[PDB]
DNA sequence: CGTTTTATTTTTTTTTTTAAA
C-alpha cells in the first residue's frame, strides 16, 4: 500500500520460504524480500526469496538509558517531565490534533482506548477484561471521519476500512471444496490479525442482522467458531471496535428517546458503554473559529496550532504506562459506592437502562 | 544383531526383579491384571525406566520400532512362560509408555522424523472402525482367505484454543490409530499421546507439479485421556440428606454473589429428578422438568446457567438463535459416503438437559422438535421419507430474554416474554429477577483476587439422589387441592388466574417426591409438601396481575 | 438353527459364524445372480469358486494358425443360471450406548429364497459370516465390512402382530351382542378408565363402524367417509385420551409439522402422501390452523372428497381412501 | 517377430432470484 496505482489492483503473487524464515509472519507489515524470480516447470510464473527485514531497544524520543529492560522505557529522564505535569494532558488534548477542531471531550478521551486496559491477576472461573465497546455518531458535514482515517497513521492496527462493503464472511474464511492444499482450509480471516490491535470501522449503518453474531462475542466470549462444512475451534479477540451508524435526517430530535432516535437492535445499547456524540447547532460564531484556523490550512507557514508534544515521543510514552499494573485497595475505591450512588440519584431523574456493565 | 542380546536381559532383569515404592512392583502384577482383563496394553513409565537405566533413550531412535519388537518378545516370553495357561486365546502383546514431557503442536519439522516423540491433540470428526490386512501370503498354482486382520480407524486432531499464538491459524494434522487403541475417539476431546513421526510409505515420489504432494503421519503407542468428563464418603451419608442442606448446599450453590436465594432452592431441586413409572395399558406417563425465567438486559440471564455445565451427569449446551440451525430433515437416507447430512441432538443426553439463552429466538420448525418431547414423550419428523421420532426421557431449561424491552410488571407473562402458550402448557418452573435499592465491597473485593459441600465428589451424591431412594404414596392430603383448584379458579377468578391445573401440580409431583431424592426419605409427608408449596407460593405470585396479595393470604398459611 | 452385539466383532471374528440379534431398517429389491453360463469361444460351463476372466487362451484358435488373442468372449447368458439378492440391513439395540455416541450398523447379503421374507420394523436373530469385498497393500489398507445370511430366526413379539404372517372368540363376541345393551354400555368403554364424553360417547357407535360407501348406478361414490370433531382447553386429559385411541384401529398421532405436500442407483423415490396408514385407518389430530397454509390445500382435497392428484413430476396418482379424521383443539375461547 | 489400450459426485457463497396476509 506504499505502492498503489490508478486503475490497477494489488494483484496477487505466490511464494515459499525456508525453516528459519518460516511461521514468523503476522498481519500487514513492511519487510524487504529478495528478487530471485524463478520459473515453474509446469509454464507460468512464480518467485522466491530468502531474506526479510520487517521494544527493548528503544523507540523514538531517546538515546540509550537504563530500565527494567535494556531501553524498553529507559528515557524516563525526558519522559517524566511529560509524565507527571498533569497539564501535559492538555498537550494530549491540544498538541495531537492541531489541524482539527471539534468537541474537546473526544480529544481528551480516546487515548485510553489506544492504551492498555485492566489485565488483572484473578480467576480461572471467569475472565476479566480491559478494553471497552465504543461508538461515535452525529450527522455528516461535521468532520466525523477525519479522525478515524488519521488513526491509520497514528496508531498500530488502526485498520480504517469500510463496514459498508463487508459481509458476515468478512471476518473469517468460508469454504474450500477441492484439493487447494488439503480440501479444508477455512482458517483465513479479517479480524484476528489485530496483533494487539483494534478494528475501528466506518458505515455500521445499513449493515446486516448477522454481524452481531460476532459482536455478541465482543466483551465476554471473544471466540471464533463456524457452523460450516469444516471444523470448529476458537481464538482470542484482542480487539475493540468503533461504531459508525448515522440518523435518517440526522438531528436526534430531542423529544423522543435517544434509543428511539435511531431505534436499532436489542442488546447493542447494553454492551456499548459510551457513545460520545457530537450533534449539530447553528451559532455561526462557532463556525468562524474554523475557517479562520484554515487561514493557515493552505497558507503554508505554520498552518495549524503550535505543538508541544511530537507524535513519536507520544507514541513511545504509550508503552511506559502499560507495565505498571496498579494495585487498588483504595478507600476512595470503597467510596465509589457513594459516587455511583449520587450518580443514581441523577439517574433517578430523566426517567435509559443502567447496570454494572456500565460500572 | 548381537546387540539384541543384552537389551532383553535388561528387560528381563527389570520386569520381574525390580521393586519401587516399597514393594510389590506393578510389573509383577500388571501383567496378570492385564491377563485377567485380557487387555494387551501393559504399561511402562519412562521415569521409572530412567530411574533404572536411562541408556534406553540413546540407542532407541536409530529405530524405535525394533525397540518395540525387543519389548514385545520379552513380554510374550514372560506371559506364556509364566501363564502357559494363556497359550490358547489371543497370545499376542504390545506395551505402552507414559519422556513424560509435554511438547507441542506446530513444532514437528525436518528433524522430528521417526524418533522419540511426546505430543497432545484435540479431537474432531473422523470415520468408523474397520479392518486391514497383515501378512505375506498369496500363492499356489504351480490367497484371499484365512489371512489375519487388524482393525483400523482414522483420526483427526486439533490444538488447544487456549494457548494459541494470537491469530496464528488453528492448524490440522492427519494421524492414525489402530485396532487395540480404538473405539475411544469421539468429537471434541483431547488426548495425550506418546507419538511418533513419519510420512506415507510413499507419498507421490516423482517428477511432478511445482511442489510435491507429501503428507506426514503419526500413531500412538500410548494414549492417556486428558479430559475424562461418570466416575471420602464420610460427608455425604451424614450431611447431604437433611433439609438443613438447603442451607449447606445453598451455602455453596451459586458462589458468585448472595443474590436471589430462591434459585438456590430451585437448583437444589433442578438436577435432582427423573422417573419412569410407566403405567399399565395407557402409555408411559411423565418424568420431565421444564423451566425458564424472564430476565432483563442487565440481569443475569446470560451468566445464568454456567456452573452446572461441568457437574451434571448429563449436560448439553446451546446458546439460542443467532447461530442456531435446523439440524437440532431425515428421509431415512443413511449418511452415504462424503455426503453428510445431520439430525437432532435431543436423544444425546436423553436424561440430560438443553442449556439455553435466546430460547425465544429460535426457529419454529426447530421448536416442533423441541416441544412434544415434553408433552407426549415423543416428537415427530414431518413428512419426509420417514416420519420418525426421537426419544425423550429428558429435561428442559433455559435463560431467555424479555419481549420488547426489559421486563413487565405483575402484568401477565405471555406479554413479559413472547413464547407460545401450548408450548408453555408443558412448562413447570419459574422465578423472576428485577431489582430496586454490601455488594459493592463484594464486587471490588472480587476484583482484587491477586494471584459446605466438597467440590471433587459432589456429583456422586446427586447420582445417589438420581439413583437410590424412590417411594410413592396415595393421596396424603392433596384432596385439599380441590379448593386450590376450585376456589382459586374462582376467587382469583379473572385477573390472571387460569394457570392452575393438575399439570400445575404434576409439576409439583415431579419434585415433591424429589425431596426424598435429596433426603433419601423412602416416604413423603406434608413436610415436603409445604416446602413445595413454598416454591409454588413464591414462583407463582409473580406470574399474576399486580393484585399480588391473591397468593399471600391465600397460601402463606401453608408457607 | 447365544446372542451377541455389533460392537464386539472384529478382525479376529472373520470367516466365522455367529449369533446376534437386532432391528431391521430397510433394504433393496431382488435383482440377479447366476452360478454359470458359457462363451461361444470355448463353450464350457464357466465354473466359479465363489458366489479369473478367461486368461490368454482364446479357443477361436485351432483353425490352423489364424489367432484370436485378447478375448473374443461374448458371454452367452442363454446358457446361464440364476439366483436372487436383497442386500439386507440392521440397526443395533436401543440398549447398547447410542446416547453419548452414535448408533453404528452394517450391511448384509442374501442369496435365494430368504428375500420376500422380511420388511422394516421387525426384530431379528441371525447367523451369517464376517466376510469381505476389497483388497490391499487406503493410506494403507482400509476395507470391507458386511455379512451374509445363514438362517435367521425372527421374533413373535407378544400380542401386536396380527398384522402380516378364534371361534371361541366369536362366542365371546356374540353372546354379549345377544344383549341389546351395547349402544350405551360402551359409552363408558371408549375411555375405559377415565371420565369424559360420557352420555355423548354414544355418538362414536356410528363412526368406527361408519355408514356405508353406497355406490350408485350414476356417477357419484358417496361420502361413506364422514367426519366428527372435538375442541377445547388442555388439562381435560385430552392429550392422553387420543394417545390411548391409537392403542384402541390403525393411525398416527401428533399435531402440526410433526405426518403432515437417495444417493443410490439414480432413481427418484417418492414414499407418498397421507393415505399410507389411513385407508381403513383413520386419525384424530390437533392444530388445524396451527399449521402452515401451504399444506392446507390437501385437507380440502383429502377430506371432503379424496380429490387426490400429483404434480411434482408429470404423472397423476388417482388415489382415494375409506379414511377419516377427528379434530382436536386449543383454539379461541 | 510379439503382447497391451480407456470413466468422479455433491455442496458452498455469491449474485440471482423470489414469497404471503
Ligand atoms: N471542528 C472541525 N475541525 C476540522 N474540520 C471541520 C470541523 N468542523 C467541520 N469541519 C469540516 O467539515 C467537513 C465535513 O464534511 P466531511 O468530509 O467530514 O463528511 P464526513 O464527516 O466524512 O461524513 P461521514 O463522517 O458521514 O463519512 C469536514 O471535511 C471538515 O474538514
Ligand atoms: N444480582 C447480581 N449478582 C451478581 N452479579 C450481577 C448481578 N446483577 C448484575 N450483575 C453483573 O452483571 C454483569 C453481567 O451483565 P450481563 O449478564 O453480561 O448483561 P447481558 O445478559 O445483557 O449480556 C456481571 O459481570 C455481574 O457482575
Ligand atoms: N378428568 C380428567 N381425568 C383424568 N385426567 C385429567 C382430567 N382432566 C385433566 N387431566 C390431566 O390433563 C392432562 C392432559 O392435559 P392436556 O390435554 O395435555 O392439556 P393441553 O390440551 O393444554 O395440552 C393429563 O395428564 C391428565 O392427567
Amino acid at each position: 500500500q506504499a505502492e498503489l496505482p490508478r486503475g490497477c489492483i494489488p494483484r496477487a503473487v505466490e511464494i515459499i520460504l525456508r525453516s528459519e524464515l518460516v511461521e514468523t509472519v503476522q498481519a500487514g507489515d513492511r519487510y524487504d524480500f529478495t528478487g530471485t524470480l524463478i520459473v515453474v516447470p509446469d509454464y507460468r510464473m512464480a518467485f522466491l526469496a530468502c531474506s526479510v527485514q520487517a521494544t527493548d531497544l528503544p523507540m523514538s524520543e531517546v538515546t540509550a538509558e537504563d530500565m527494567k529492560k535494556q531501553m524498553t522505557d529507559a528515557e524516563w529522564h525526558k519522559i517524566y517531565e511529560m509524565s507527571k505535569d498533569r497539564n501535559l494532558y492538555q498537550n494530549l488534548i491540544s498538541s495531537l490534533f492541531p489541524s482539527i477542531y471539534g468537541n474537546d471531550e473526544v480529544k481528551r478521551g480516546i487515548l485510553l482506548q489506544q492504551f492498555g486496559g485492566v489485565a488483572k491477576t484473578t480467576t480461572e472461573k471467569t475472565s476479566l477484561r480491559g478494553d471497552i465497546n465504543v461508538c461515535i455518531v452525529g450527522d455528516p458535514s461535521t468532520a466525523k471521519s477525519q479522525f478515524l482515517k488519521q488513526v491509520s497513521d497514528f496508531s498500530p492496527r488502526a485498520i480504517y476500512t469500510s463496514g459498508k462493503a463487508s459481509s458476515a464472511a468478512g471476518l473469517t474464511a468460508a469454504v474450500v471444496r477441492d484439493e487447494e492444499s488439503f480440501d479444508f482450509v477455512i482458517e483465513a480471516g479479517a479480524l484476528m490479525l489485530a496483533d494487539n490491535g483494534i478494528c475501528c470501522i466506518d458505515e455500521f449503518d445499513k449493515m446486516d442482522q448477522r454481524d452481531q453474531v460476532a459482536i455478541h462475542e465482543a466483551m465476554e466470549q471473544q471466540t471464533i467458531s463456524i457452523a460450516r462444512a469444516g471444523v470448529r475451534a476458537t481464538l482470542n479477540a484482542r480487539t475493540s471496535i468503533l461504531a459508525a451508524a448515522n440518523p435518517i435526517n440526522g438531528r436526534y430530535d430531542r423529544s423522543k428517546s435517544l434509543q428511539q432516535n435511531i431505534q436499532l437492535s436489542a442488546p447493542i445499547m447494553s454492551r456499548f458503554d459510551l457513545f460520545f456524540i457530537l450533534v449539530d447547532e447553528c451559532n455561526e460564531v462557532v463556525d468562524y473559529a474554523i475557517a479562520r484556523k484554515i487561514v493557515d490550512l493552505h497558507s503554508n507557514i505554520e498552518e495549524s496550532v503550535e505543538r508541544a508534544y511530537t507524535r513519536e515521543e507520544v507514541l513511545r510514552y504509550v508503552t511506559f504506562a502499560r507495565q505498571f499494573k496498579p494495585v487498588i485497595s483504595q478507600e476512595a475505591g470503597h467510596m465509589l459506592v457513594e459516587n455511583y450512588g449520587h450518580l443514581r440519584q441523577r439517574d433517578t431523574g430523566t426517567s435509559w437502562r443502567i447496570t454494572v456493565r456500565q460500572l | 544383531l548381537g546387540p539384541r542380546t543384552e537389551i532383553a536381559n535388561r528387560f528381563q532383569s527389570f520386569l520381574r526383579t525390580f521393586v519401587d515404592e516399597r514393594g510389590a512392583y506393578t510389573y509383577r502384577d500388571r501383567i496378570r491384571r492385564m491377563c485377567e482383563q485380557n487387555m494387551s496394553s501393559f504399561v511402562v513409565s519412562y521415569t521409572d525406566l530412567a530411574n533404572k537405566e536411562h541408556v534406553l533413550a540413546y540407542f532407541l531412535p536409530e529405530a524405535p520400532f525394533q525397540m518395540l519388537e525387543i519389548f514385545d518378545k520379552v513380554a510374550k516370553d514372560m506371559v506364556l512362560s509364566i501363564f502357559p495357561t494363556y497359550e490358547r486365546v489371543t497370545t499376542e502383546i504390545h506395551v505402552r509408555i507414559s519422556l513424560p514431557l509435554i511438547e507441542e503442536l506446530r513444532t514437528f519439522r525436518k528433524l522430528h522424523l521417526n524418533q522419540l516423540v511426546r505430543t497432545l491433540g484435540v479431537v474432531t470428526a473422523t470415520t468408523g472402525v474397520l479392518p486391514q490386512l497383515s501378512v505375506i501370503k498369496y500363492d499356489c498354482v504351480k490367497n484371499m482367505e484365512q489371512t489375519l486382520y487388524r482393525n483400523y480407524q482414522k483420526i483427526t486432531l486439533q490444538e488447544s484454543p487456549g494457548r494459541i499464538p494470537a491469530g496464528r491459524i488453528p492448524r490440522s494434522k492427519d494421524v492414525i490409530l489402530l485396532a487395540d487403541l480404538c473405539d475411544q475417539c469421539k468429537p471434541g476431546d483431547e488426548l495425550e499421546v506418546t507419538g511418533i513421526y513419519t510420512n506415507n510409505y510413499d507419498g507421490s515420489l516423482n517428477t511432478d507439479q511445482g511442489f510435491p504432494v507429501f503428507a506426514t503421519v503419526i500413531i500412538a503407542n500410548h494414549v492417556v485421556v486428558k479430559d475424562s468428563k461418570q466416575v471420602d464418603i464420610a460427608t455425604i451419608q451424614k450431611l447431604s440428606k437433611d433439609p438443613r442442606i438447603v442451607e449447606r448446599v445453598v451455602a455453596s450453590m451459586a458462589p458468585s454473589i448472595y443474590g436471589h436465594d430462591y434459585i438456590k432452592r430451585a437448583l437444589a431441586l433442578a438436577l435432582f429428578g427423573g422417573e419412569s413409572k410407566n403405567p399399565g395399558e395407557k402409555h408411559k406417563v411423565r418424568g420431565d422438568i421444564n423451566l425458564l425465567i424472564c430476565g432483563d438486559p442487565g440481569t443475569a440471564k446470560s451468566q445464568f446457567l454456567k456452573y452446572t455445565e461441568k457437574v451434571a451427569p448429563r449436560a448439553v449446551f446451546t446458546t439460542g438463535q443467532g447461530a442456531s440451525a435446523v439440524g437440532l430433515y431425515v428421509r431415512r437416507n443413511p449418511v452415504s459416503r462424503e455426503w453428510t447430512l445431520e439430525a437432532g441432538a435431543l436423544v444425546l443426553a436423553d436424561q440430560g438437559v438443553c442449556l439455553i439463552d435466546e430460547f425465544d429466538k429460535m426457529n419454529d420448525q426447530d421448536r416442533t422438535s423441541i416441544h412434544e418431547a415434553m408433552e407426549q414423550q415423543s416428537i415427530s419428523i414431518s413428512k419426509a421419507g420417514i416420519v420418525t421420532s426421537l426419544q425423550a426421557r429428558c429435561t428442559v431449561i433455559a435463560a431467555a430474554n424479555p419481549i420488547g424491552g426489559r421486563y413487565d410488571p405483575s402484568m401477565t407473562f405471555s406479554e413479559n416474554v413472547n413464547l407460545s402458550e401450548p408450548i408453555l402448557s408443558r412448562f413447570d418452573v419459574l422465578c423472576v429477577v428485577k431489582d430496586e435499592f454490601q455488594l459493592a465491597k463484594f464486587v471490588v473485593h472480587s476484583h482484587m483476587k491477586h494471584h459446605e459441600i466438597p467440590q471433587d465428589l459432589l456429583r456422586q451424591y446427586i447420582v445417589y439422589a438420581k439413583e437410590n431412594i424412590r417411594p410413592k404414596l396415595t393421596n396424603i392430603d392433596e384432596d385439599k387441592i380441590a379448593k386450590m383448584y376450585a376456589q382459586l379458579r374462582q376467587e382469583s377468578f379473572a385477573t390472571g388466574s387460569l394457570p392452575i391445573t393438575v399439570r400445575h401440580i404434576e409439576s409439583v409431583i415431579r419434585m415433591s417426591e424429589a425431596h426424598a431424592r435429596m433426603h433419601l426419605r423412602e416416604n413423603v409427608m406434608e413436610a415436603d409438601v409445604s416446602m413445595a408449596i413454598r416454591m409454588m407460593l413464591e414462583s407463582f405470585i409473580e406470574a399474576q396481575k399486580f393484585s399480588v396479595m391473591k397468593k399471600m393470604r391465600s397460601t402463606f398459611q401453608k408457607y | 438353527s447365544n446372542p451377541t452385539n455389533i460392537r464386539q466383532l472384529k478382525s479376529d471374528c472373520v470367516s466365522k459364524l455367529v449369533k446376534i440379534a437386532g432391528i431391521i431398517v430397510a433394504a433393496s429389491g431382488i435383482s440377479a445372480k447366476a452360478t454359470r453360463m458359457s462363451i461361444q469361444c470355448l463353450s464350457c460351463s464357466t465354473v466359479i469358486p465363489n458366489l479369473y476372466a478367461l486368461p490368454r487362451k482364446c479357443n477361436t484358435e485351432q483353425a490352423g494358425r489364424p489367432k484370436c488373442p485378447l478375448d473374443p468372449f461374448f458371454i452367452m447368458p442363454d446358457k446361464c443360471k440364476c439366483v436372487d439378492f436383497q442386500t439386507l440391513k440392521l440397526q443395533e439395540l436401543p440398549d447398547f450406548v447410542p446416547q453419548g455416541e452414535i448408533p453404528r450398523h452394517l450391511q448384509l447379503f442374501c442369496d435365494r429364497s430368504l428375500c420376500e421374507r422380511v420388511v422394516p420394523g421387525n426384530r431379528v436373530l441371525i447367523q451369517g459370516i464376517y466376510s469381505i469385498r476389497k483388497v490391499g497393500k487406503a493410506v494403507v489398507g482400509v476395507r470391507a465390512p458386511y455379512m451374509r445370511v445363514v438362517g435367521i430366526t425372527v421374533d413373535s413379539e407378544g400380542a401386536g402382530a396380527i398384522s402380516r404372517y378364534t371361534s371361541d372368540e366369536e362366542e365371546h363376541f356374540r353372546r354379549m351382542a345377544a344383549s341389546g345393551d351395547i349402544y350405551e354400555r360402551l359409552s363408558q368403554s371408549l375411555a375405559p378408565s377415565i371420565f369424559g364424553s360420557r352420555d355423548i360417547k354414544k355418538a362414536i357407535t356410528c363412526m368406527l363402524f361408519g355408514g356405508s360407501r353406497k355406490r350408485l348406478p350414476d356417477g357419484l361414490c358417496r361420502r361413506g367417509d364422514i367426519n366428527v370433531l372435538l375442541l377445547g382447553d388442555p388439562g381435560t386429559a385430552k392429550s392422553q385420551l387420543l394417545k390411548f385411541v391409537e392403542k384402541v384401529p390403525i393411525a398416527v398421532y401428533t399435531s402440526g409439522k410433526g405426518s403432515s405436500t437417495d444417493p443410490q442407483t439414480r432413481n427418484f423415490v417418492m414414499e407418498g402422501g397421507a393415505m399410507v396408514l389411513a385407508d381403513g385407518g383413520v386419525v384424530c389430530i390437533d392444530e388445524f390452523d396451527k399449521m402452515r397454509e401451504d399444506d392446507r390445500v390437501a385437507i380440502h382435497e383429502a377430506m371432503e372428497q379424496q380429490t387426490i392428484s400429483i404434480a411434482k413430476a408429470g404423472i397423476t396418482t388417482t388415489l382415494n381412501s375409506r379414511c377419516s379424521v377427528l379434530a382436536a383443539a386449543n383454539s379461541i375461547f
